């Protein structure tokens, strides 16, 4: 099955293998369709496809609601009708057969998606949001007039809301561990505290496991230990923007005594129940309004270092105790010990079936 | 990975009833944990659902609040809270499981647990010989289900055909047991919810 | 107005 | 909205080795989210495809799936001893999720003679108060029948499984009656 | 007037010259003094005069309230009696008249401060502490014994507190100013903040003027402005030890307009009135109980960037800006804009009078 | 850098005054600032002191729980709050400065207030001429200071001794101007409060 | 704790160049901390040592200070013709603040005689009803000096300030009397 | 027990 859409005024229509394409990292599947014409009643002679990339976002200076400012990430345009002699290209396997079945009125367009681009993905509107969503979405658009400069008409354009999404690794990564050692002023006996995750890669629903072990030889006494889960996300649009939301808290009262270990297990699940209320939050790309579970961490092309735009997700593991305070220098000093355990969470490649939309509608 | 439910019995109508799914094997932040029951000689239906990681729980029309679907993710088990249950509510309720990202049908299934909703209480079997060729015996005005029944203490096992139950109008279960005997006897009844062992001889 | 499905015969 | 998926036939018999096709139809387009169970009796629902043509893992490949337009179609090519159960239609695009009649598949065999026992109530029955008679129909087929009742509803009847050995099914249709009426005649 | 204590035992008796002794970075005041020995009870036949830097502090771990280890960061000793033939050493000129006033029976003796160690600092006492003074504190000691090794008796023994103490230098500095600029996300536009103190230089109680210029070109308004001295104090006894404790706050309501600029000028004033209850503060070194202001700024030996002993304090300066939130992130990001300016805050050198204890007491 | 106080008067006995010193050139935390107060024809003595920085204020035991000393540092003033003031509290009362780091002695003083503290009112001066050599002109039974005294309309200011007035026990002051005459006027008395100009004649 | 700092002379008069010495006593030991100043009629005193030899800033050099034990003394090398005011003691050791009694420092000028005049009450005393005397003592060195009333206190007599142009006190001790007793002789 | 003054004469 393959999903078409018709312009309001019927004369242009657009097919669409998929919604989600894959991203390989090295590759990009590449976003094949087929446009139907007719140019009988079509005397502007020129048909125009264009796949754009922008970030949609509101304006908090507006008052106005709804109104958004879209800024263009990657902009690439191929014109089917007329077919161009230069714009040749190799027919897909299922491009081939939607030709045979509309007829010879229908005319193929191809886009290769560059790498080095951003994943759709949507930051969480709050309460009082009654816009589009805002974020990172692809879209592919078709129409036909006289010249690209020419004014577009609403009755005269077609658009749908593509996606780029990543899958987990096949191939399982080193067991994340991270360790600290904590040297204090009274005695210089250290403070030993060590983390380590089960596995590196985690999936959606997927519980958490985490490993503390806690060696105190100081003569303070650790109060609470505190155990959460957090959202990293880089937003580049103007420049670098950098914030940070607990998606998992889990706090216990474990106390260690001095000169004693100590050895625990805590398990974690992220899942939106309860962050309903967290606006900023970053989600997985919507269509139009559907629920998506937490963004995916993006996987970055090695160690290349570079700048890239719109959302980049990913999450970490904090473990942090709490020291009791008092003696000399009172509650000046800041004495609590942390340490940070990064992590994938992704979804497993589908054999079958791509991600639907909202499978038991209301 | 495993299914298992309990808590299910006999219940006056307009009482209430606790479903336990102790889901093992899996999560329920990652799966969606469904009711499904079953009438007696009919279809399946559907009567509950709940999605633990978007916090969504869904009911059927016939059960709209009147029944009530919990997690606690503490122990993996889901429970099913039943108020002003009616007669009509008598079924075998299954629990299933459904993968969260995404839905592809509840692969798997409860061993099943058995709710009878009846104003009835707990009946004696009442044996009658059948005289004739075929000999029979009729148990009647019993509760609850099941009876066993046999033939000379299992040494008749040939030609026997025990027929299901049905329920009659007065709210009381009867059966029939059978068996073909060309010229030529015992009709072992017990009934475990009231330890009776009533055995009958058929003569002409 | 909706993005309708169908199939490639 | 509700949906009502009418799967028919309601019932058919097919020997070993034969192609057997269940139809199941929505009264509105479902896209392609239609699953398949096989429940045998006394057991839980098996899943068999989902998507209306995706096997499930497991699954021997005898068993398959196809869309055209509403109309859903389970098709298995030979006819295993072991897929004699019940097979339900499914649909899960909108709350709530509708499941369909079910459909009864049971082995084939030759037409047997129904063998027709009638069986007056017994002395017992005078001190009990109530009268009933059963008219016992023993190896027959198939299970459709035709049963009068002479000396008017109020009748149960029961009807048991295929047994095994004979391939055969048992009718026994039983009509209480009270006293005063069953000395009537 | 110089100071003379005695012995319980009245056998020895030392005198010193003055309590606080200058500290001129390159150089350092000698101690000087004469102790009075009566060798005819006297049967050890050798007086010790010993010179201590020691980091007295009290125990969290320890319940018993008032005992406190005494860790020594710098000791030398001396013998006056009888007069050593390898420590000769020049008399200065208040040494040679006492020596006239007693008689024969009074010997000398003069110590060396080296560079590099650490000035009198006692840190603020709880409520609830009924021990001596915690902090750094120098101690001149005199004894007579039979060996370095021998124990020590309380009936033959002398201690007086001294002091190591710093001045305002003569030179002004050049004037701290320090900017910033905070770029957003939504525009390209920057956030500018100035800021620049009146004078390195301060004096204990002298007003601290702030010159705040916000030059916002941005789309969000400032809220709250937010000016604060605060003390920073680094101590090093077994491993280098960072706090931070604000000594005076002003905050005030000005809000800036988009598109629009602001100026301001801000007093501060340092004072010990209204820092009663911070426990751990750091204050000038006490002699007994005394009442001492807030501990002055140290003079580092120019930019050797050594691991200085005790206690080093440092005052600065904070300018923060409190930035609307709201818009695409929400209460995530941390928008905030702050800068820093560092200054000296001590006394001038005193022409005649030397730091005296309570000059009114009660 | 000058200190100035306001605020003195008249006041009646067991009532209130507010003395306000208003400190320029200098602040009130670097400096810590006193009240000393001056009988008339009497030595010095101190009231009251404050320190801002410290937190600490004293106060003499004759004005212990009558007096009461504040700073406001946003104005750089300090002020003495009296109450249930007594007979023996009329003195000039004198805001002096005394350097916090460290004290040194008062080197600022104030230029001096009055406060007088009398339950009597405001009277009218007496003129009374003394007949003969020298030429005498007694006033007496007036309140309050002072009176201006004047012989001939300032024509002669040769040989005149005004006497400073002494306080009588009736609680009015008084007191006598004489010049000397050789051989041989105009005893010319005005008091301010009373705006009253009072001449007489002196003839043996 | 309190201290009584008794000053002494109570009044001394010298002349221009001569050597003025001023002896301040503490009832208890007050260490170095004691502090002079200079007060002349009218004015606000004038800080003119402090730490009981530490010459105050702007002070003529004329001016010094001593110790020795609780003994504080305040000298004036060369008696100059602006250094004729009080001088009062002070003590900043313990709270209170205790100050001196004063000293008053005048020229120096031959004895004067005495002139004793006696003015009656005048007629307008009659219908005052008050009666009062004053005796007049004009152009007289020292101030101290003997009055005699005879026709018993509740006399007040006022001493001016040394005139400049004669360097001389003038006295004048008033009585006042009833009616009735100063009818009785 | 005190710390005392004295003067270096």
């Amino acid at each position: 099955r393959v999903f078409k859409k018709a312009s309001p005024n019927g004369k242009l229509t657009v097919y669409l293998g998929k919604r989600d394409f894959v991203d390989h990292i090295d590759l990009v599947d590449p976003v094949d369709g087929v446009v139907l014409v007719d140019p009988e009643y079509l005397k502007e002679r020129r048909v125009y496809v264009t796949l754009t990339c922008a970030f949609r976002y509101g304006r908090e200076d507006l008052d106005v609601l709804g109104l958004t400012f879209r800024k263009d990430l990657f902009v690439a345009n191929v014109q089917s009708f007329p077919p161009a002699p230069e714009d040749k290209k190799p027919l897909t396997r299922l491009q081939e057969r939607l030709i045979k079945k509309l007829g010879e009125h229908a005319y193929p367009f191809t886009f290769e998606i560059p790498p080095n681009l951003p994943c759709s993905v949507t930051l969480q509107p709050g309460p009082e949001d009654t816009g589009k969503a805002c974020g990172v979405d692809y879209e592919v658009k078709a129409f036909c007039a006289e010249n690209l400069e020419e004014k577009i008409h609403k009755r005269n354009s077609v658009r749908l809301v593509i996606r780029k999404v990543q899958y987990a690794p096949e191939r399982p990564g080193p067991q994340p561990t991270a360790e600290t050692t904590r040297q204090f002023l009274m005695s210089d006996k250290p403070l030993h505290l060590e983390a380590s995750l089960d596995k590196e890669i985690y999936y959606h629903g997927e519980p958490i496991s985490v490993n503390v072990h806690v060696t105190n030889n100081t003569n303070k006494t650790v109060k609470k230990i505190k155990i959460s889960v957090r959202q990293y996300a880089d937003i580049c649009l103007f420049n670098t923007a950098q914030y940070k939301c607990p998606v998992a808290m889990e706090e216990a009262d474990d106390t260690v005594a001095p000169s004693s270990t100590f050895c625990k297990v805590y398990t974690l699940t992220p899942f939106l129940a309860n962050n309903r209320e967290k606006r900023g939050l970053a989600l997985d790309g919507k269509l139009k309004h559907e629920d998506t579970n937490l963004a995916s961490s993006t996987l970055l092309r090695e160690g290349a270092n570079r700048e890239i735009l719109g959302i980049i997700v990913s999450y970490k593991v904090k473990v942090k105790l709490v020291v009791s305070r008092g003696g000399l220098l009172g509650d000046l000093a800041s004495s609590d010990v942390a340490v940070e355990l990064p992590f994938t969470l992704m979804h497993p490649k589908p054999k079958e079936e791509p991600p639907h939309r909202e499978v038991p509608e209301s | 990975v495993q299914l298992v439910e309990s808590g299910g019995g006999l219940v006056q109508p307009g009482g209430s009833l606790r479903l336990s799914c102790a889901a093992s094997g899996f999560n329920v932040y990652s799966s969606s944990i469904h009711w499904v029951r079953q009438a007696p000689g009919k279809g399946l239906e559907w009567v509950a659902s709940i999605s633990s990681y978007y916090g969504y729980t869904y009911y059927a029309d016939s059960v709209k609040g009147r029944f009530t679907i919990s997690a606690d993710t503490s122990k993996n088990t889901a429970y099913l809270q039943m108020n002003s249950l009616r007669a009509e509510d008598t079924a075998v309720y299954y629990c299933a499981r459904s993968r969260q990202f995404w839905y592809s049908g509840l692969d798997y299934w409860g061993q099943g647990t058995l709710v009878t909703v009846s104003s009835a209480s707990t009946k004696g079997p009442s044996v009658f010989p059948l005289a004739p060729a075929a000999l029979g015996c009729l148990v009647k005005d019993y509760f609850p289900e099941p009876v066993t029944v046999s033939w000379n203490s299992g040494a008749l096992t040939s030609g026997v055909h025990t027929f299901p139950a049905v329920l009659q109008s007065s709210g009381l279960y009867s059966l029939s047991s059978v068996v073909t005997v060309p010229s030529s006897y015992i009709c072992n009844v017990n009934h475990k919810p009231s330890n009776t062992k009533v055995d009958k001889k058929v003569e002409p | 107005s909706f993005t309708r499905s169908t199939v490639d015969t | 909205s509700d949906i009502q998926m009418t799967q028919s036939p309601s019932s058919l018999s097919a020997s070993v080795g034969d192609r057997v096709t269940i139809t199941c139809r929505a009264s509105q387009s479902v896209s392609s989210a239609v699953a398949w169970y096989q429940q045998k009796p006394g057991k839980a629902p098996k899943l068999l495809i989902y998507s209306a043509s995706s096997l499930y893992s497991g699954v021997p490949s005898r068993f398959s799936g196809s869309r055209s337009g509403t109309d859903f179609t389970l098709t298995i090519s030979s006819l295993q001893p072991e897929d004699f159960a019940t097979y339900y239609c499914q649909q899960y695009k909108y709350v709530p999720v509708t499941f369909g009649q079910g459909t009864k598949v049971e082995i084939k065999r030759t037409v047997a003679a129904p063998s027709v026992f009638i069986f007056p109530p017994s002395d017992s029955q005078l001190k009990s108060g109530t009268a009933s008679v059963v008219c016992l129909l023993n190896n027959f087929y198939p299970r459709e029948a035709k049963v009068q009742w002479k000396v008017s509803g109020n009748s149960q009847e029961s009807v048991t499984e295929q047994d095994s050995k004979d391939s055969t099914y048992s009718l026994s249709s039983t009509l209480t009656l009270s006293k005063a009426d069953y000395e009537k005649h």
